[PDB]
């Protein structure tokens, strides 16, 4: 579930663009965790969250993205 | 404002000389401010349709000619 997310922020980037929609809130819980400092604890890639802002956030408010992350 | 649009364009990245060209190509309406909706006319799209059609038509008909690529 992290990896299902951790790639999804860095490719489809949906939280940066889409939202999952009312159904499959299991994917919408994710809106919570992604804010967490310790998020990518298990994917063995702590710098994903850093990696994502390099992408996407340059297109708009790179630290407007930070409020979504930290 | 045209300067604020010049600052907005630094990120969201079109090349900067082209940015100044957007400023000039806008309207410079009301001293220094610009509408978005008026600044969408170019209608023009058909040409570019046909261009992409053309280039795809080439990349299909004439593959691996690297300058074209």
């Amino acid at each position: 579930r992290e990896k299902e997310l951790a790639r999804k922020l860095e490719f489809d980037g949906l939280y940066i663009t889409e939202q999952p929609g009312d159904d499959d809130v299991k994917g919408q819980w994710d809106r919570l965790v992604l804010n967490t400092p310790s998020f990518p604890s298990n994917y063995w890639d702590k710098f994903v969250k850093r990696k994502v802002l390099d992408k996407h956030g340059d297109i708009f408010g790179r630290e407007r993205i930070a409020e979504l992350l930290g | 404002s045209k300067k604020d649009f010049q600052k907005a364009m630094d990120s969201q990245q079109f090349t900067g000389p082209e940015i100044q060209f957007l400023l000039s190509c806008s309207e410079a309406d009301e001293n220094e401010m610009i509408n978005f909706e008026e600044f969408a006319n170019r209608p023009a799209r058909d040409i570019g349709f046909n261009v992409a059609v053309l280039l795809t038509n080439l990349s299909e008909h004439v593959p691996h000619d690297p300058r074209l690529r």
